[PDB]
């Protein structure tokens, strides 16, 4: 019931709807409200609600309530501090230390492992959809573009995932894609946190692909069996050599470079799963450092 | 076989129990019957065929309806409205390109208005508490298909056919979990086409033995034998198509030797 909530401010717009900051007048709890105005109830909302009600994990945003009225639909979330995009925009150059990055990636992999173990593909992992609190936590948010997948997968919606974070199997138009697409996105985010700029900031599909190829090499049959038969593969693709990861992400240690490499593997089934990534030596000394407080 | 196949199977087994409709709800329904439900589900099959919807969407709609009717009394003149709203919701959940609301209004022969469909959608959502990601017979089947030695298209389509037939008849299939119906349908399809039986690898994955599936299997064998004589025929018509390898034209076995 909307009576108990006092809206504080608008935060922005997600995959769908508009997000507000609000306060429960009775408990004092600060909450995020995701409003949707009512073709009936949107697919995006139906999916987000159903899946987010199933998913209870420390690194997935907590959906507290669904306020279901005649003309308006409100999703009530726990309020944390800030999304990661804003955090990075607010951070000074030296403002995001490696231990925090390592902690954040470890946690994001936990949240994602949980999603995938519960047959959910997120399909829009980017800084804006990741939320941090003041105590060192980070959580997956905005499941509007998510879906429940089957075993084995069917063909699902094409051209999914925000362009900069979109996996090469989506770009090359493969009939099937699955959990590997979210890992690719996280790898791009990992590199972005370290270097403080987007890894592959393409403006179109071909630009996106060519940017990926210049970093990882142009894929051939050896690195990616079946690649030359993929619908949007072109034999005219320029050939670029793969570069050293010491040069792709210079501040990163040997273990970090190893993990990033496995997250950005061309072949989706050779690409590391979130579950397997949790045991990577990169996390041997992982802690939970606290971020700065600047908004 | 991903790193998550076991986790997902385990999770779907948990959720099928939580998503299970009330076995004896039709007795508590003052106006509708199993026959009326059979007519509805057969009609949903036609709708799925007309709009080329996923079988999964069909299975989801039926789950929503049965759960809705588990707590909500519905007059016979309103059953199709419940069914339409459920198919719409299943379509929004499962389909890349759901048919539009106006298209759902059209195939209800203008019995209902757009506003009615939309209001029924809201009510279904309220009653199901937005919990739409339910396990289905189809979801278990596609997992079981990975255990074929080797893969057989005719077996796959026959299993899906058999599992689809079970949707029509609340008596007796309401008492069986999706994972069990899928096991029965996979064994029955495997037996009809190849002569082989419920495989050891699935026995160990599911914990289900031939014996444990026998009750459901006996019912399904009977539905299969009696299928040509059933009042509702849309599923047999559907599974004649080359898309499903014309498996409904295949002969059911005389005995299962159980
Ligand atoms: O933060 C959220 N983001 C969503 N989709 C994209 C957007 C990012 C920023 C504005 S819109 S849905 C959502 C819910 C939510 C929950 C807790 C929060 N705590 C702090 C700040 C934003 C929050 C948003």
């Amino acid at each position: 019931s909307m009576e108990n909530f006092q809206k504080v401010e608008k935060i922005g717009e997600g995959t769908y709807g508009v997000v507000y900051k609000a306060r429960n007048k009775l408990t004092g709890e600060v909450v995020a409200l995701k409003k949707i105005r009512l073709e009936g109830v949107p697919s995006t909302a139906i999916r987000e609600i159903s899946l987010l009600k199933e998913l209870n994990h420390p690194n997935i945003v907590k959906l507290l309530d669904v306020i279901h009225t005649e003309n308006k639909l409100y999703l009530v979330f726990e309020f944390l501090h800030q999304d990661l995009k804003d955090f990075m925009d607010a951070s000074a150059l030296t403002g995001i230390p490696l231990p925090l990055i390592k902690s954040y990636l470890f946690q994001l992999l936990q949240g994602l492992a949980f999603c995938h173990s519960h047959r959910v593909l997120h399909r829009d992992l980017k800084p804006e959809n990741l939320l941090i609190n003041t105590e060192g936590a980070i959580k997956l948010a905005d499941f509007g573009l998510a879906r429940a997948f089957g075993v084995p997968v069917r063909t699902y919606t094409h051209e999914v995932v925000t362009l900069w974070y979109r996996a090469p199997e989506i770009l090359l138009g493969c009939k099937y894609y699955s959990t590997a697409v979210d890992i690719w996105s996280l790898g791009c985010i990992f590199a972005e946190m370290v270097t403080r700029r987007a890894l592959f900031p393409g403006d179109s599909e071909i630009d996106q692909l060519f940017r990926i190829f210049r970093t990882l090499g142009t894929p051939d049959e050896v690195v990616w069996p079946g690649v030359t038969s993929m619908p949007d593969y072109k034999p005219s693709f320029p050939k670029w050599a793969r570069q050293d990861f010491s040069k792709v992400v210079p501040p990163l240690d040997e273990d970090g470079r190893s993990l990033l490499s496995q997250m950005l593997h061309y072949d989706p089934n050779k690409r590391i799963s979130a579950k397997a990534a949790l045991a990577h030596p990169f996390f041997q000394d992982v802690t939970k450092p606290v971020p700065h407080l600047r908004l | 076989v991903p790193d998550y196949h076991e986790d997902i199977h385990t999770y779907l087994r948990e959720m099928e129990v939580k998503c299970k409709p009330k076995v004896g709800y039709m007795k508590k329904q003052p106006d509708i019957t199993n026959s009326m439900r059979a007519i509805l589900v057969d009609w949903l099959v036609e709708v799925g065929e007309e709009y080329k919807l996923q079988n999964e969407t069909l299975h989801l709609a039926v789950n929503y309806i049965d759960r809705f009717l588990s707590s909500m009394s519905v007059l016979r003149g309103k059953l199709q409205l419940v069914g339409t709203a459920a198919m719409l919701l299943a379509s929004k959940f499962e389909e890349i390109y759901p048919p539009e609301v106006a298209e759902f209004v059209y195939i209800t022969d203008d019995t209902y208005t757009k506003k009615q469909v939309l209001r029924m959608e809201h009510l279904v959502l309220k009653v199901l508490t937005f919990d739409l990601a339910a396990p289905t017979v189809n979801q278990f089947l596609t997992q079981y298909f990975l255990h074929q030695q080797p893969a057989n298209c005719k077996v796959e389509s026959l299993a899906m056919f058999l599992g689809e037939l079970s949707l029509i008849d609340a008596d007796p299939y309401l008492k069986y979990l999706p994972s069990v119906i899928a096991g029965a349908a996979f064994h029955l399809a495997l037996y009809t086409v190849t002569g082989q039986s419920w495989p050891e690898s699935l026995i160990r994955k599911t914990g289900y033995t031939l014996e444990s599936l026998k009750p459901c299997l006996m019912d399904l064998h009977q539905t299969y034998l009696k299928a040509p004589q059933h009042a509702q025929q849309s599923i047999r018509e559907k599974y004649k198509n080359s898309k499903y390898h014309g498996v409904s034209l295949l002969n059911p076995p005389e005995t299962l030797n159980l």
